[PDB]
């Protein structure tokens, strides 16, 4: 019935994809010792 | 409505969660490894806890020239022994 | 820059003997200093008497000299005035006065060395910030 | 004529979940890059070589202390293009020299242009008046005057605000100590506009909610409204009597009321922008000459104006060496201004 | 689903607990379940504090607010406030924790299992908000319970070990209270004191005899008033002055709790008798006076005549006069001269601080106490960096007095907003216009115009 | 119709040009007293020894002030929190030297403004309105209590209350930053979101309604004549406004219920200002903003400065200079 790949789909993922990668990078930082 | 599939439809569908139970943790782990391999430091030029200063100096490696700024940073980086 | 064994090497006594602390000792010294001392000595100053600080140069000119491990460990057992003339255990925390300063009751000899080591090493890291007060914050 | 231009126009203006439009060609890349640069910089990039500061999550800063900091003072007002003569195409060096700051500021500026074109574009398609776009000129005036005109009057980008929470706080305090910005009547008008705007927002919202007509039976009054109903949902006549009797005056023209709510905060922000344009040149409202002449000659004359200048003097002397490291200020303890004991 | 949606009840989900107004049985469950939450926290938090508690550190260095309350009552502490036995703290926590399960059980039963209304089931437990006689009877039961509670503090003070007395000769100790103050001129004289500086209203209570005797009077008064409100019904003047509804009664209570929250905030900030500084740390006034004392002591030992040292302003560097002549500490602490504390009062003569006692009678335990309180001033950051706002990291400290005062000001403030919210709503609902203005009957259209 | 009932019907009459009411019976005299004293003190009061160190500060126009520098100066630090009515002074000259007028003005003002809040509740009852306009006013009112009463209480002196003047306000704000780091306090940050957000939504709501006004006038006349006071029908098309703003963001970020829109307009600044007031009131008890001074340390232990540490440098400048003659001992504990 509905498409899968729309403009909305692109807008959602340009934001959501880097967010998750950044969240994982920042989580790893919580274990860095000086 | 504008014709795209409702979000509540999508995020309660098994197929959405079959896909994203992989793609979401995969991106998270990619982000973790960007840091844990130390790659983030080298991409962005950010000091590690042991490379802000040389062992006995207490001056900042501050950029003071416009057009030789690139060489000034490279010089400060050499002086870290 | 790194916390190296050179940084962690400090005078053991007045005769020039040195001792090299471990990183674990230095970090234990810092924790025990915060526990028992920093309420008056945060940063190496003295809040209830700012004329006396914990800079090594100041400790060297105390009587007896306090710029080494043995002198500082003795101070924490039996503190004196700067000229050595008076014993101040009744108003300064020490093992001798652990009854009235209860936080000193669970410090052991090995703890005193670690605290002493922290006080001697921090100026080598912080320079003027140690004992300098707000001007160097 | 149904050429490619008109076909493109059709696709750009489709009624989708996220309207795009011609304005979206400018708006979306520039907004996205400005946001992505701020996130990238606050997560990974240092300020060690430009300011002597750690400024990223990577270095141990938190949400309040991360920033994308301004470039070094020695860069002047350089565009700092990635392919320019300072970074010379080196992405890592560019990050260390402060290239993310001009990247964010410039893509942000063009992103704001794009958002305001979007307000015009959508308004023209729907058929409403473009007052939302007109009201958005005030955020643009603020951004342009604080992030662009002000450093362009000063020695370099370094003295522009840095993009971070605590960095902006330092900007506030710098403006007190150096510019005496609280004394500036253009700032005063901006304060009036912002606080009067928050007041109007609160009081109009509360008045509507407490003069509602009973148009339903539920104790939740929100359901008793229909977007297409023709009647006012609250009583303007009872609202008017209440405020006339509580306050002396009241609104009676609902169209005037809502234009005034546009007018007050927008005018405020525009006034504050003008004052910052003056600070670009250090053209400050720093002093009252009449007070200084009296105080120089009469050591018993003291006001809250003279008291505040002493605070500014403390701010300048105590923060300048760390905040302006390229100047190399060495201020011995004995020259530092201090009161007794402290 | 009786009254469990917006259509049946009229209340949306975000006001869902308003659906309970006329369901006394479920309302009983909500109240009992909630009391269980209160008793749970008390018990659990105590055990947390105990597990984290090092007896050699002062309580105020350890983030403790409940153990200080138990220690003040005389359990677990000896001379000087030293901890002698942590078992009473363990007991108090365990018993509250176990009791919360009983209350939780009853609360969950009444809330979802028992009768939704109680009027069909029991006319003793049933009630109608509009029944002025039944409402004052329930009120009277709870006043009698409250009065017994106040007598339990008296029983602890007089018959079961006593109370910790920070003023006790010899440095502070647990003391049995044998002659509580009963003279109603003393007890009720506290209520007519000005609340301003040097007077302090009831916050100024400074001895345990007054504290205990005040609880005897409050115990009797509550019991009597409870009997009175069981036996009577509201008089005509009272009938005409109030709104008689569930929301109205809630709003009156909210006003009362707000008032009490604000009083508690000041009590813990100024009072060092029922909030002993041994357990809670020095008050703000106390630490500031303690700094002046510390430097008077230091400088006098160096040979200064502190009585005649003229400071930069012309006022004494160490000592000066209050606006009524008393000899007081100088510098900015001049604002704190109303401070009274056991470590300072030996220096006090008829005219205030006595220069002869200052020169000759300062004991090392006073120097110790003043240096301790000066370095534990109730200043500190939200992330618990102790000291002035410009201090560096090192000392992990925020005074319990700052935690207790800020939390209760915030709570008291929002409870005043809640009083206004519900009192205004109760008035409007009783009169019938809480849902909006009737279009066909808009009162302002029947009024003459203003001009 | 006895004389007491007649007075009660006049006091509570909904026909007086300005509503009096029972709250008004306290409000009118206390606000008159505070206003009259403020105006006289602002023009002609002699200098005041605010910090108790015999160093009087001039606040009035006749003693060398303009509108920007003038103030009613807070009462002396020697008084602290003691009550100081006129009759506790040996003379008016004493009372004026010690900052008597500040106490008279703020106590009458806080009473009057509290009764102004009840008066708002009261008239809404007489007119058959919903009662919560006064809840909105509690946010500015609580703020005034914070800086005139609560902060003096926690710090022990009305001499640290906010002065009644423009430059005096600035002085209060600067010293507040030095002693509590209010910028780093989340409640002040919520306050900023309250008023920045309040100003945004004000211009937002005003521009949207103005954008969707229904054409009722010619171009030569003000569009405001297209609305008539008391008219039954709405003057703008909220569906058109929703259709514009829904497409500006996305459809579900836009309100189409005017009642919940207007509730949101009320709640956002009011809740934000409540937090701002609670910031001042809790920093009154010295629970201060976040302290990250020297939080970042390198491998060797060198301090690595952050923007927080630059803020600290500025705070130290304010600390060491404020009240330059009023401290004899090294810690500014209140
Ligand atoms: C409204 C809505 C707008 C919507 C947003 C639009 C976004 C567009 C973004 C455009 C960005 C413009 C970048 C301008 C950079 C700049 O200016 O860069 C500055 C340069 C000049 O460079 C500066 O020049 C200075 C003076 O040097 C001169 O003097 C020196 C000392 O004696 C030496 O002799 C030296 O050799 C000599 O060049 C210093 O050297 C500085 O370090 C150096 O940065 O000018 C130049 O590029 C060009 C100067 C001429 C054009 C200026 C017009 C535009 C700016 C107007 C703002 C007014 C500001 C005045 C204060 C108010
Ligand atoms: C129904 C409503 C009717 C209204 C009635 C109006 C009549 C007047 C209202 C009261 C006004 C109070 C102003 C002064 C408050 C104050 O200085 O409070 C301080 C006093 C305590 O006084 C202090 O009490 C101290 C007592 O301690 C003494 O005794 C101790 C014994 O341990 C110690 O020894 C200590 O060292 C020693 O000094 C000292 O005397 C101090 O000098 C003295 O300042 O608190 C107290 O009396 C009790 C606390 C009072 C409440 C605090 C007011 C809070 C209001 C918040 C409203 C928010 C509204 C928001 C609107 C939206
Ligand atoms: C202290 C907090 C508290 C308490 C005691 C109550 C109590 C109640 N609420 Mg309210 N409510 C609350 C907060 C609370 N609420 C909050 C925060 C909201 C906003 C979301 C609401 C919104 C709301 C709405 C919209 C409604 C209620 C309703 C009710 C009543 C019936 C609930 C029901 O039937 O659930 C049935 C649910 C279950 C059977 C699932 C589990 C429920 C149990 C009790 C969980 C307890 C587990 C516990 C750990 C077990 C311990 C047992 C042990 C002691 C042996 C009940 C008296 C209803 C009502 O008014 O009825 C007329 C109703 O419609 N509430
Ligand atoms: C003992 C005190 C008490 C009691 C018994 C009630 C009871 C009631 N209130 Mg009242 N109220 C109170 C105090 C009280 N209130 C206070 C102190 C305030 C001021 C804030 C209010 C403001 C208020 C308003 C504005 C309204 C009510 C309403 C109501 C009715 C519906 C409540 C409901 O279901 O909420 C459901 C509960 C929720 C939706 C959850 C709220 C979540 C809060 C905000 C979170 C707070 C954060 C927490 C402290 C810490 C963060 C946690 C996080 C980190 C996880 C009910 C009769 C409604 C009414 O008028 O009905 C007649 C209504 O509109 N109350
Ligand atoms: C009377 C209330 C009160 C007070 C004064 C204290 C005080 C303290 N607690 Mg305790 N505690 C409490 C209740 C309280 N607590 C409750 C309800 C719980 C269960 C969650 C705990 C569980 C607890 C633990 C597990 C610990 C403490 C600890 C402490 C100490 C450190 C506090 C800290 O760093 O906070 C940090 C500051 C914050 C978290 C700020 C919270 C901001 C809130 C969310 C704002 C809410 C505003 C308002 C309520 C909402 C209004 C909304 C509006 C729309 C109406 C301090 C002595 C620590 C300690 O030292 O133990 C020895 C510790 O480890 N407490
Ligand atoms: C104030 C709280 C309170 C109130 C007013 C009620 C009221 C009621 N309960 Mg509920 N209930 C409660 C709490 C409460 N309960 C608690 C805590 C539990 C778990 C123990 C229960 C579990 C419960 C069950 C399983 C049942 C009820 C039932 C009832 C109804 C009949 C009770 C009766 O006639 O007993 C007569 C009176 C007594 C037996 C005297 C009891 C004396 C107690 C146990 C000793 C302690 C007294 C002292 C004051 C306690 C101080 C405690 C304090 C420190 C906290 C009545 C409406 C019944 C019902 O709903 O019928 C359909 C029913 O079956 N209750
Ligand atoms: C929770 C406790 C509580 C509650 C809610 C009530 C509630 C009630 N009482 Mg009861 N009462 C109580 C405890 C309580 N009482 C106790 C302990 C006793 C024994 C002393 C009494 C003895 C008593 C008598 C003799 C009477 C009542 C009456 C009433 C009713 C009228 C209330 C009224 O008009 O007050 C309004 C308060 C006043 C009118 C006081 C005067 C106004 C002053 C000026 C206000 C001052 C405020 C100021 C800020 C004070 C601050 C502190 C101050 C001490 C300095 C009301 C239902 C009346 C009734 O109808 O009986 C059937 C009545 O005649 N009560
Ligand atoms: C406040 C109650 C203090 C605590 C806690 C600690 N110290 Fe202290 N220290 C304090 C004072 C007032 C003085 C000067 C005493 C005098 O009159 O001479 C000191 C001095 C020292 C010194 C000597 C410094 C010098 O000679 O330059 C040392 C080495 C010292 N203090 C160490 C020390 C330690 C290790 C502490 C924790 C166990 C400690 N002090 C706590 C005040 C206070
Ligand atoms: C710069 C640059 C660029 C770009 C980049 C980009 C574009 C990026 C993006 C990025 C991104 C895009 C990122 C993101 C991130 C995100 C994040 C990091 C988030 C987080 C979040 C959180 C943390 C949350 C929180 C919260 C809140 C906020 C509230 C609610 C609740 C909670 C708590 C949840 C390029 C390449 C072109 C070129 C070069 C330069
Ligand atoms: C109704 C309702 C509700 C509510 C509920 C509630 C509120 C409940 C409560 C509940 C409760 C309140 C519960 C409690 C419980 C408890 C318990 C269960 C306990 C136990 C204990 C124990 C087991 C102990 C142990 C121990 C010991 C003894 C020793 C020491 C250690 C330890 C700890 C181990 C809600 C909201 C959800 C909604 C719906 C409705
Ligand atoms: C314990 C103690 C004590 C004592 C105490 C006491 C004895 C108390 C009492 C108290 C009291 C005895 C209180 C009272 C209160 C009251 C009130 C708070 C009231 C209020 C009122 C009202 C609120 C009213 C209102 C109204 C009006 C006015 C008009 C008409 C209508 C109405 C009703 C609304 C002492 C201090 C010694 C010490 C410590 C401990
Ligand atoms: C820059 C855009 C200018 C439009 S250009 C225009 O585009 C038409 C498509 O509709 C063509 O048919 C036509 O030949 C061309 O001149
Ligand atoms: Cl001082």
């Amino acid at each position: 019935s509905y498409p899968i790949f729309t403009v909305r789909w692109v807008a959602v993922h340009t934001l959501a994809v880097p967010t998750i990668f950044f969240l994982g990078a920042i989580a790893a930082m919580q274990f860095i010792q000086r | 409505t504008t014709g795209e599939r409702p979000f509540s439809d999508i995020i309660t569908s098994v197929r959405y969660w079959v896909i994203h139970s992989i793609t979401i943790p995969a991106l998270f782990i990619a982000g973790w490894l960007f840091v844990s391999t130390g790659l983030a430091y080298d991409v962005f030029g950010t000091p590690r806890p042991d490379s802000y200063y040389a062992q006995e100096q207490r001056s900042i490696p501050l950029v003071t020239d416009r057009f030789e700024a690139k060489q000034q940073v490279e010089t400060f980086l050499e002086q870290l022994k | 820059a790194e916390l190296t064994p050179e940084v962690l090497t400090v005078p053991l006594n007045s005769e020039g003997k040195t001792i090299t602390l471990t990183e674990k000792q230095y970090l234990e010294g810092k924790r025990l200093f915060q526990y028992a001392c920093a309420s008056c000595h945060v940063g190496g100053i003295t809040k209830t008497n700012p004329s006396l600080d914990l800079r090594t140069e100041t400790l060297a000119l105390a009587t007896p000299p306090r710029d080494n491990i043995e002198g500082l460990v003795d101070y924490m057992k039996n503190p004196t005035t700067y000229d050595g003339e008076q014993e101040i255990a009744e108003v300064h925390p020490s093992l001798r006065s652990a009854d009235i300063f209860p936080k000193m009751r669970n410090l052991t000899e090995k703890d005193l060395v670690a605290i002493a080591g922290h006080i001697l090493v921090e100026p080598k890291i912080l320079g003027d910030k140690w004992g300098g007060g707000k001007v160097y914050y | 004529e149904r050429g490619w231009f008109d076909i493109l126009d059709d696709w750009l203006k489709r009624d989708r979940f996220v309207f795009v439009g011609w304005s979206g060609i400018l708006l979306f890349p520039c907004a996205y890059l400005a946001l992505g640069g701020w996130l990238t910089g606050t997560t990974f990039v240092t300020s060690w070589y430009t300011h002597g500061l750690a400024s990223s999550y990577l270095e141990g800063c938190n949400f309040l202390t991360v920033a994308v900091s301004t470039p070094a003072n020695s860069m002047g007002h350089s565009l700092l293009l990635l392919w320019g003569p300072e970074a010379q195409g080196d992405f890592t060096r560019w990050c260390q020299l402060g290239g993310l700051w001009t990247f964010i500021a410039l893509h942000g500026a063009f992103g704001l242009i794009g958002f305001m074109l979007r307000q015009f574009e959508i308004a023209r398609l729907v058929g409403v008046r473009p007052y939302n776009a007109i009201a958005f000129s005030a955020p643009i005036a603020v951004f342009v005057s604080v992030f662009l005109i002000y450093p362009l009057g000063q020695s370099s980008w370094f003295f522009a605000p840095s993009f971070g929470v605590a960095a902006i706080f330092r900007f506030l305090l710098f403006f007190q100590g150096f510019h005496n910005w609280t004394l500036n009547p253009f700032h005063m008008m901006g304060v009036a506009g912002v606080l009067g705007g928050a007041l109007l927002c609160a009081i109009h919202g509360a008045t509507v909610e407490n003069t509602l007509f009973q148009d339903g039976e539920g104790a939740s009054t929100f359901r008793a409204f229909n977007p297409t109903q023709a009647e006012e949902t609250y009583s303007m006549v009872t609202a008017n009597r209440f405020w006339s009797q509580i306050f002396g005056i009241a609104f009676s023209n609902k169209r005037w009321l809502h234009f005034f709510m546009l007018f007050v905060p927008v005018t405020g922000l525009w006034m504050s922008a003008i004052g910052v344009v003056g600070l670009a040149l250090n053209l400050r409202s720093y002093d009252f000459i009449s007070q200084e002449i009296r105080a120089a000659e009469d050591p018993e004359f003291e006001t809250f104006y003279t008291k505040n200048l002493l605070l500014n003097e403390g701010i300048r002397a105590w923060m300048a060496p760390q905040d302006q490291p390229h100047e190399n200020f060495v201020f011995p303890e004995e020259v530092l201004p201090r009161g007794n004991a402290l | 689903a009786t009254n469990r949606d917006q259509e049946s009840s009229g209340f949306a989900w975000w006001a869902g607990n308003a659906r309970l107004i006329n369901l006394s049985g479920k309302l009983l469950g909500a109240h009992v379940a909630h009391a269980g939450l209160i008793v749970f926290w008390a018990g659990a938090m105590t055990l947390f504090e105990l597990a984290h508690f090092i007896p050699e550190k002062p309580m105020y260095e350890q983030g403790l607010i409940l153990i200080p309350h138990i220690a003040t009552l005389g359990w677990g502490v000896g001379p000087g406030g030293e901890v002698v036995d942590t078992f009473p703290f363990f007991v108090v926590g365990v018993v509250h924790l176990i009791s919360s399960a009983v209350l939780g059980f009853g609360g969950v039963y009444h809330a979802i299992r028992g009768p939704e209304t109680l009027e069909e089931y029991s006319s003793f437990f049933g009630y109608d908000w509009k029944d002025k006689n039944k409402m004052t009877t329930i009120l009277g039961f709870h006043l009698i319970v409250l009065g017994i509670g106040a007598l339990l503090l008296v029983a602890k003070a007089m018959f079961f070990g006593g109370l910790y007395d920070t003023w006790a000769p010899g440095g502070g100790d647990v003391r049995v209270i044998t002659n509580p103050t009963l003279d109603p001129r003393v007890i009720f004289g506290y209520l007519l004191k000005s609340p301003f500086g040097g007077e302090g209203w009831i916050v100024s209570v400074n001895n345990l005899e007054d504290v205990v005797g005040g609880h005897i009077w409050i115990g009797l008064i509550c019991i009597a008033g409870g009997i009175w409100h069981i036996l009577t019904t509201p008089f005509g003047w009272a009938r005409r002055a109030f709104i008689w509804s569930g929301e109205a009664y809630l709003s009156y209570s909210l006003g009362a709790l707000s008032m009490m929250g604000f009083i508690a905030t000041c009590f813990v900030w100024f009072n060092n008798t029922v909030y002993p500084s041994e357990f809670y740390g020095p008050t703000g006034p106390e630490a500031s006076q303690a700094q002046a004392m510390t430097f008077l002591i230091r400088d006098q030992k160096l040979g200064a005549n502190v009585g005649s040292a003229q400071g930069p302003t012309g006022l004494g560097k160490y000592l000066m006069r209050s606006p009524t002549g008393e000899i007081i500490f100088g510098g900015e602490t001049m604002r704190f001269w109303d401070f009274r504390g056991p470590w300072l009062e030996p220096l006090r003569g008829p005219n205030g601080l006595d220069l002869n006692k200052i020169k000759n009678d300062i004991q090392p335990w006073q120097e110790r106490r003043a240096a301790e309180y000066m370095t534990h001033a109730p200043l500190g950051s939200l992330n618990s960096v102790g000291g002035v706002a410009t201090e560096i990291n090192s000392v992990n400290f925020v005074s319990p007095r700052s935690w207790l005062a800020t939390s209760h000001f915030v709570l008291a403030f929002f409870f005043l907003v809640g009083h206004l919210w519900h009192a205004g709503r109760a008035r409007a609902a009783a009169a019938g216009f809480e849902k909006g203005i009737d279009r066909e009957s808009e009162p302002v259209l029947s009024m003459p115009s203003l001009d | 119709a006895n004389l007491w009932e007649r007075f009660c019907n006049w006091v509570t009459s909904t026909d007086n040009r300005l509503y009096v009411g029972w709250f008004g019976v306290i409000m009118i005299p206390t606000l008159l007293a505070a206003t009259i004293c403020f105006v006289i003190a602002f023009i002609a009061a002699p200098p005041v020894d605010i910090d108790g160190i015999r160093e009087p500060v001039s606040g009035s126009l006749l003693y060398g002030n303009n509108i920007i520098t003038g103030a009613v100066v807070p009462s002396s630090n020697a008084i602290g929190l003691h009550f100081y009515p006129i009759w506790e002074a040996a003379s008016l000259d004493e009372w004026l030297y010690n900052g008597g007028p500040y106490q008279l003005i703020i106590f009458h003002f806080l009473l009057g403004a509290s009764c102004y809040m009840g008066r708002q509740w009261e008239l809404s009852y007489r007119l058959g309105m919903r009662p919560w306009i006064c809840v909105a006013y509690s946010a500015p009112l609580a703020s005034a209590f914070a800086v005139f009463l609560i902060y003096p209480i926690g710090q022990g002196s009305f001499s640290d209350g906010m002065p009644l003047g423009i430059s005096g306000t600035f002085n209060f704000m600067i010293v507040f930053q030095a002693e509590h780091n209010i910028l780093m306090h989340p409640f002040h940050q919520l306050g900023v979101a309250g008023v920045f957000g309040g100003a945004l939504f004000c211009a937002m709501h005003g521009s949207l309604v103005t954008s969707s006004l229904i054409r009722e006038t010619t171009e030569t006349e003000s569009a405001n004549y297209g609305y008539k006071f008391g008219q039954e029908e709405e003057t703008y098309n909220i569906v058109a406004a929703h259709g514009y703003f829904g497409r500006l963001i996305f459809q579900y970020a836009s309100f189409n219920n005017s009642r919940s829109l207007h509730f949101f307009l009320a709640a956002w600044p009011v809740v934000g200002v409540w937090f701002a007031a609670l910031g001042i009131s809790t920093m009154a008890f010295n629970l201060n903003g976040f302290n990250f001074n020297h939080s970042v340390i390198d491998a060797k232990g060198n301090v690595i400065n952050t923007w927080a540490d630059i803020i600290n440098r500025a705070n130290l400048g304010m600390e060491v200079m404020h009240e330059r003659n009023a401290h004899n001992f090294p810690l500014d504990l209140a």
